[PDB]
RNA sequence: GAAACCAAAGUCUUUGGGUUCCGGGGGGAGUAUGGUUGCAAAGCUGAAACUUAAAGGAAUUGACGGAAGGGCACCACCAGGAGUGGAGCCUGCGGCUUAAUUUGCACCCGGCCCGACACGGACAGGAUUGACAGAUUGAUAGCUCUUUCUCGAUUCCGUGGGUGGUGGUGCAUGGCCGUUGUUGGCUGGUUAAUUCCGAUGAACG
RNA sequence: UUAAAUCCUUUAACGAGGAUCCAUUGGAGGGCAAGUCUGGUGCCAGCAGCCGCGGUAAUUCCAGCUCCAAUAGCGUAUAUU
């Protein structure tokens, strides 16, 4: 029953940071 | 006033699914 | 030998098809829209449609580095380099340098007359992230280089072999990808690379066959940041049978009911300038009806756009063969 | 082809816009 | 609405002395003027390294060694397996030259060379202005930044006079398109030679954004020791004249070929030809010193029925 | 005279009686600062940086939701009557479902059938046309799926943003129909019936 | 020729049909002379001294073709009449 705006409601956020460098 | 839902083929109310049953809000002064 | 020029026929033809439609395809017939097309979707007004920064980062990103705020540290170590004293060897002396693990190589090649230059980096500048760089097309070559192909950067007293990444110039969030890069305008090539401060030049160089290398792209480097999102823009096209009064039948866009089911709730356009949304679809063909702002012609095609960030390839070389001189073609 | 210049140019005009 | 003459539309009523001047001036002219005195001092003199002048054929028909042997005061000739550049002192103008040279065509000699000189200077052909492989060059050149150049041609004293004149004419309308202005030298006899030497040494000096910022150096002697000859690696030992900035052991080393590398020590020995006829003070560890990781360290059904009647 | 208007606002491009003050696109702004007068409030003199394609004058109406008077109407109303809207039936628009629920038969689901230009191939070794049979098919049908019999240049495969063809459509266009009075003059079968079918002309105004 | 030259002038020889021995610089809505042509972009990119053009039929943007003005010259900025 998904579309394509529904499945992009399953994308996490939250996985792959890259390493932050502060100020 | 309940522009959206009145039907441009027919006249009477039509529904939506996003947004829920027909209706009209206007505000007083 | 002929397989390399019967490719080079193939890369001519598709700058020319891409050149004449932008990036437009022909959807598959056995494979489904709805598995082909998965991770695509589609923007409403492009530039102002909101795209997360941070939806599906790859294993790649994992690997690199971030600057919250880039300006500002830049601004910060070149104040602290012009301005803080560090104590060490100035300038003029003639100093003698040990470091540590070298290879054997580099001695031979000093010794048969080829020139040896160092230089001592800034903080931060050892570490992998990605570089925008803009890039405008050399007049003297106008062969065709596709959007990740391998390529030779010297960005900033570093050379390296790299698979770039093709962008438009503009001061949005959203970059549309160019599949070729074309011998008009200013490009922007991002990579995964080195971090270099700016201002640094760049140039571009691919590598021919016998060993001559031919300048392909000179420009600057813009800036070290993985925070800039290179969308993939993909343009289905679709026919209509026959108009009604704002309603018309699209035929030869999908071949199954299911795909015109998928992409339903992203609006397409017209290359006429008609703006339309799919209203139902009509057969188990992949037929469908959708209703339009104006009653178009028959001659008009209806298209279709969907987005898809595209990173870079982890293609990262510092290894550049060294070039036989160069000499007419 | 090239483009008569000099004296040539304005005898063609000449001849373009008050003798036909 | 436009309202007629009913409505009523009353009309509106309608109700320093030239003595601090030149004080001013002045002031300002010795602040500029001592700004570019400091500038130009800090450069090719006693207490600086020397000019390094990248001279460059643009031609096929250009004898570099010619030309090489007009430019050399006292010479010391360091060599090459292949190539020659020579230490230049002229103590009667007090300056200090490092004449080095390439041929065009070769791309990373002539970018490597030309991104640590000072001065580079162009030898044409009277004839034509460059080959296309001197084209290639120039594009190279000005994409990657160019250092204060001067254009110098080589073979005008070999055609009749009337044919030097008409070709030196033929010669600035040709290579016009792309300096369009700068004066060209002729490099025939020693005092031409003498000339541009002084030419060189008196001018302003384009500044390159990128090098001027970060240290470096251009090697003047390189020796080896390997830790283990089996591993092929070894403390590699550069010698030559620290050009940017100051230098310190707590920031890596990159060469151009061969990436980044962890300097250990850093000794001041003599300076090997002075102008004007072992030491080391730094602390290696690793408190502040960055390191070489460029990668982040963290990992009910019949058989006969259809989906219809299903 | 721009006109409203003026016996002056006339004796002005046919421009000079004498003389004082004073204006130079709109704002910044009569503001800042300096000077001067004043008990004070303030008066007099008075910028620039900057900003803008207008600001304004003379009269004239014309649209301009509208507003005040009337006329008419059971698709307007008073007094009513029958009612619908309440329930069931079926019918139209919407909406929902599915392949379509055609429409203010495109298509559902299947099966059929068939453009040149140039270049590269196959092409009499035969390119190609026509099929006995059996069946695939939902059924047959060489238009199909196996088996070789015949006609033999009447050829057949692919690729190009270059033309393009039983192409569609609008303009001009030559002929041609119709459109804008008067007087004469039976081999055949078949039915009640000179019945039915079947072969079969001239002048005047 | 000239101090000696160069250039100019005078003369032998060679030297033109795509006579390739190839004329540019600004423009084509009005002011202001010269297109409501075609392709691309679609209030974007841009143009435009001024009025203005561009938001899917652009006489004005980017180009092809054609046309206009001056011509070995023609645009632009500024001072000034």
């Amino acid at each position: 029953k998904w579309d394509c705006e529904s499945i992009c409601s399953t994308y996490s956020n939250l996985y792959n940071h890259p390493q932050l460098i502060k100020y | 006033p309940g522009a959206e839902y009145k039907a441009k083929k027919a006249k009477g109310d039509v529904k939506k699914k996003g947004r829920p049953d027909p209706y009209a809000y206007i505000p007083l002064n | 030998d002929e397989e390399a020029e019967a490719k080079m026929l193939e890369k001519y033809k598709q700058e020319r098809l891409e050149e004449m439609f932008p990036d437009e395809v022909d959807t598959p017939r056995d494979v489904a829209a709805r598995i082909r097309f998965q991770k695509y979707r589609g923007l409403k007004s492009f530039r102002t449609s909101p795209w997360d920064p941070k939806e599906n980062l790859p294993q790649d990103y994992a690997r690199i580095f971030q600057f919250q705020n880039f300006t500002n540290t830049r601004k910060s170590i070149f104040k602290e380099v012009e301005e803080k004293e560090v104590e060490g060897a100035e300038v003029g002396w003639y100093v003698t340098l040990h470091v540590s693990e070298v290879p054997v190589s580099v001695v031979e090649c000093f010794r048969q007359g080829t020139p040896l230059i160092a230089f001592s980096l800034l903080p931060h500048e050892q570490k992998m992230s990605v570089l925008n760089m803009v890039v405008r097309r050399d007049p003297g070559n106008t062969e065709p280089v596709k959007a990740k192909e391998e390529l030779i950067f010297h960005c900033g007293f570093r050379r390296f072999r790299a698979s770039p990444l093709f962008s438009q110039h503009t001061a949005a969030d959203k970059h549309k990808l160019q599949r070729f890069l074309t011998a008009d305008m200013a490009l922007v090539a991002t990579v995964y690379a080195p971090i270099t401060f700016p201002p640094a030049s760049v140039l571009l160089f691919k590598q021919k066959s016998n060993g001559m290398h031919s300048l392909i792209a000179t420009g600057h480097l813009m800036s070290v940041d993985p925070d800039r999102m290179v969308i993939k823009r993909v343009v289905l096209s679709g026919h209509p049978f026959k108009i009604f009064t704002k309603m018309a039948v699209v035929r030869y866009m999908f071949f199954n009911r299911e795909d015109v089911l998928w992409f339903k709730p992203v609006e397409l356009r017209t290359k006429w300038g008609r703006r339309g949304h799919i209203k139902e679809p009509l057969g188990t063909h992949g037929h469908m009806k959708c209703s339009f702002d104006g009653k178009l012609k028959s001659q008009d095609t209806v298209l279709m756009n969907l987005y898809k960030r595209v990173f870079p390839k982890w293609t990262y070389d510092p290894y550049v063969p060294e070039p036989v001189p160069w000499l007419k073609s | 082809k090239k483009k008569k210049t000099g004296r040539a140019k304005r005898r063609m005009q000449y001849n373009r816009r008050f003798v036909n | 609405h436009r309202p007629g003459p009913l409505k009523q539309q009353n009309k509106a009523h309608k109700g320093l002395s030239r003595v601090d001047q030149r004080h001013r001036a002045s002031q300002l002219r010795k602040q500029k003027k001592e700004a570019v005195l400091a500038e130009k001092r800090q450069l090719g003199g006693k207490d600086g390294p020397p000019h390094q002048v990248l001279v460059v054929p643009l031609h096929s028909r250009i004898s570099l060694p010619e030309a090489m042997q007009l430019l050399q005061g006292t010479v010391h000739l360091n060599e090459l397996g292949n190539t020659q550049n020579f230490m230049l002192l002229c103590p009667r103008l007090k300056h200090r030259w490092f004449f080095t040279s390439a041929r065009p065509g070769d791309l990373h000699v002539v970018l490597d060379m030309a991104k640590v000189a000072d001065t580079i200077l162009f030898l044409l052909d009277p004839l034509e202005g460059w080959d296309s492989t001197g084209d290639y060059c120039l594009s190279c050149l000005f994409a990657q930044g160019l250092p204060t150049y001067t254009l110098a041609v080589q073979g005008i004293s070999g055609l009749p006079l009337k044919k030097q004149i008409d070709t030196r004419k033929k010669l600035s309308k040709a290579v016009e398109k792309r300096f369009p202005h700068d004066k060209l030298l002729l490099l025939d006899t020693q005092q031409e030679a003498g000339m541009l030497l002084r030419q060189l040494a008196n001018q302003k000096q384009q500044h390159l954004a990128f090098r001027d910022r970060r240290a470096y150096l251009f090697a003047h002697a390189v020796d080896f020791v390997p830790s283990e000859e089996n591993n092929l690696v070894g403390t590699l030992k550069i010698s030559g004249y620290v050009r940017g900035q100051t230098l310190n052991v707590n920031r890596l080393l990159h060469i151009v070929g061969y990436g980044d590398f962890q300097m250990k020590q850093i000794d001041a020995p003599g300076d090997p030809f002075p102008l004007n006829p072992k030491v080391l003070m730094k602390a290696d560890p690793g408190r502040q010193e960055s390191l070489q990781a460029e990668v982040i360290p963290d990992p009910k059904v019949p058989k006969g029925t259809s989906s219809y009647q299903a």
